[PDB]
């Protein structure tokens, strides 16, 4: 089982520095080559660089030449992306990925076939803020047929991302988590709602587990129906 | 970059069952070093096709890729609900600038119209304690995507103090969900009685309101 | 019933690692897999593909750890299935014969009247053993010209012509494959 495990994402000053990390396994690192690809939110994918770790050879997308360095630690099977002079336009999710073969020898790759899940890099001089979690209480509508809606949002936080689950991820069916929205104050806000039978409302506990790592905020909110 | 990949159309929608065709035209010959990736939103792209037309392991055989000259086309032979995504082409022929992508193509599933069911949530006590107030209006499992959601406070249409966001298209049932959030200061909120969201959507035979009075 | 598989290409970038790919099959009936076993001529022990993954779908990959002892291989693909099951013809593989590099490097073209063309070996290829000797080839042709002019440059890394132009190099290490053409250099 293959696995590429990204890290080092985060929030940095304009002009600042950052090192991403991609720890790989279960394919022959030395006879592969490692890629970084990036996606600024809501736009398409942009290839950034690759390296052939055995050879030490590399290429860089123009948009990034001069400022980012790719490298690999063969003893640990880990590729790095060193990011200098970061600008705001650098803000994106950053994937690592692999192809069979080497810089100048791509003919035989079966494309970039394994991909990390990406860390997010935010370049901004805005401060970190943790979210507040408020309940979205069910009542009559939240109630349509004999099923009702309840949620929490998740207000006023920066930078992304936030993770939300329900009753530690036990409850998953009929759950909707909305993409976050950037408010005019420059903070994010997001909501997450789940629909459930009216009959389960006196009798079943609903808790949303909100985590916001960049600010060290961990919250569990028990959404009860209101008086 | 030196080799460009133009990809069209940049979106489309089709019914479960239609054959569907994305075209990618390389700015110059690229022989067969072409890949295609699917990306379902908030996930990393997934290889679908490599070497212009080879099907990747475990990818369903309704997908296929072909080439003539410098045009490549990903083609889904009979579309499925879970095929909702953005697809990208990629060349890996260039000596200096391998692995560059097209600008992608958004694919939506067309389905029979479905009216949303509409719920409204007043602001929480805890939030008010802190001095602002959020009203949330939720539209659930509808299609098509287009809707109008209007906030009305004591009959005044609110503008530029609400904000909405929409889910990705469900791949079980091909519907959307939308949450709008109106926000006022504790001060304002208490200055008014009636709070209403007003949903117009193709699937409702007339517009719908859900409202409430402060305290009830 | 399958399905009769066939091992249709092997490449090595540098003699130090190599990969073979095969074409299936006819699965249905049920699904299938697909194992590749191999042996060295003369040994009757039958080994399994040590690395199914890094090659790509339907690959086998041989790491540095094989190269450095075993030079040659006999190989077979076993598309076992259900209401059926079936093998491929055996493939003899000698690494030397399937080696293909990276195109030759930084092709500089000077004017010196008359014409100077120098380049460097490909990266990917050692030449310090140098268990490769390495034959090169050039082509040129006016920008809008109809045909290419070819010159085999045998084995050193420079050459000379007598004639608005376009220039490429490639190389092979007999007994294996020509590289792709170097990206074209232009010259007034
Ligand atoms: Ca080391």
């Amino acid at each position: 089982e293959v696995q590429l495990v990204e890290s080092g994402g985060g929030l940095v000053q304009p002009g600042g520095s950052l090192r991403l990390s991609c720890a790989a396994s279960g394919f022959n690192f030395s006879s592969s080559s490692m890629h970084w690809v990036r996606q600024a939110p809501g736009q398409g994918l942009e290839w950034v660089a690759y390296i052939s770790p055995y050879y030490g050879s590399t290429s860089y997308a123009d948009s990034v030449k001069g400022r980012f360095t790719i490298s690999a630690d063969t003893s640990k099977n880990t590729a790095y992306l060193q990011m200098n002079s970061l600008r705001a336009e650098d803000t994106a999710v950053y994937y690592c990925a692999r192809s069979y073969g080497y810089v100048y020898w791509n003919a035989y790759s079966s494309g970039m076939d394994y991909w990390g899940q990406g860390t997010l890099v935010t370049v901004s001089s805005a401060s970190t803020k943790g979210p507040s979690v408020f309940p979205l209480a069910p009542s009559s509508k939240s109630t349509s047929g004999g099923t009702a809606a309840l949620g929490c949002l998740v207000k006023d936080y920066f930078p992304e991302p936030v993770t939300v689950s329900w009753n530690s991820g036990a409850l998953t069916s009929g759950v909707h988590t909305f993409p976050a929205v950037l408010q005019s104050s420059g903070l994010y806000s997001l909501s997450s709602v789940v629909t459930v039978p009216s009959s389960s409302l006196g009798t079943q506990t609903y808790i949303c587990n909100v985590n916001h790592k960049p600010s060290n905020t961990k919250v569990d909110k028990k959404v009860e129906p209101k008086s | 970059s030196d080799i460009q990949m133009t990809q069209s159309p940049s979106s489309l929608s089709a019914s479960v069952g239609d054959r569907v065709t994305i075209t990618c035209r390389a700015s110059q010959s690229v022989s067969s070093a072409v890949a295609w990736y699917q990306q379902k939103p908030g996930k990393a792209p997934k290889l679908l096709i490599y070497s212009a037309s080879s099907l990747y392991s475990g990818v369903p055989s309704r997908f296929s890729g072909s080439r003539s000259g410098t045009d490549f086309t990903l083609t889904i032979s009979s579309l499925q609900p879970e095929d909702f995504a953005t697809y990208y082409c990629q060349q890996y022929y260039s000596y200096y600038y391998p692995f560059t992508f097209g600008q992608g193509t958004k694919v939506e599933i067309k389905r029979t119209v479905a009216a949303p069911s509409v719920f409204i949530f007043p602001p929480s006590d805890e939030q008010l304690k802190s001095g602002t107030a959020s009203v949330v209006c939720l539209l659930n499992n509808f299609y098509p995507r287009e809707a109008k959601v209007q906030w009305k406070v004591d009959n005044a249409l609110q503008s530029g103090n609400s904000q909405e966001s929409v889910t990705e298209q469900d791949s079980k049932d091909s519907t959307y969900s939308l949450s709008s959030t109106l926000t006022l200061s504790k001060a304002d909120y208490e200055k008014h009685k009636v709070y209403a969201c007003e949903v117009t959507h193709q699937g409702l035979s007339s517009p719908v309101t859900k409202s409430f009075n402060r305290g009830e | 019933p399958p399905g009769k598989p066939e091992i249709f290409k092997c490449r090595s970038p540098n003699k130090e690692t190599f990969t073979c790919w095969w074409r299936p099959g006819t699965d249905g009936g049920l699904p299938t897999n697909y194992s590749l076993t191999y042996h060295r001529e003369g040994e009757t022990l039958m080994h399994e593909c040590p690395d199914y993954i890094t090659g790509g779908p339907n690959s086998c990959h041989f790491g540095k750890q094989y190269t450095s002892m075993w030079r040659t291989y006999i190989m077979m693909v076993n598309a076992t299935n259900q209401m059926g099951s079936s093998f491929s013809d055996e493939l003899y593989v000698d690494v030397t014969y399937i080696v293909q590099p990276d195109p030759p490097l930084e092709l500089a073209v000077e004017v010196k009247p008359y014409l100077w063309i120098k380049w460097s070996p490909p990266t990917l290829i050692d030449l310090k053993t140098g268990w490769f000797t390495l034959l090169y080839e050039i082509r040129l042709k006016p920008e809008k010209a109809a045909e290419w002019e070819i010159h085999f440059a045998g084995q050193q890394t420079e050459f000379k012509i007598l004639s608005k132009y376009l220039v490429q190099v490639r190389c092979k290490p007999d007994h294996g494959y020509w590289s792709a053409w170097s990206p074209a250099t232009f010259i007034q």
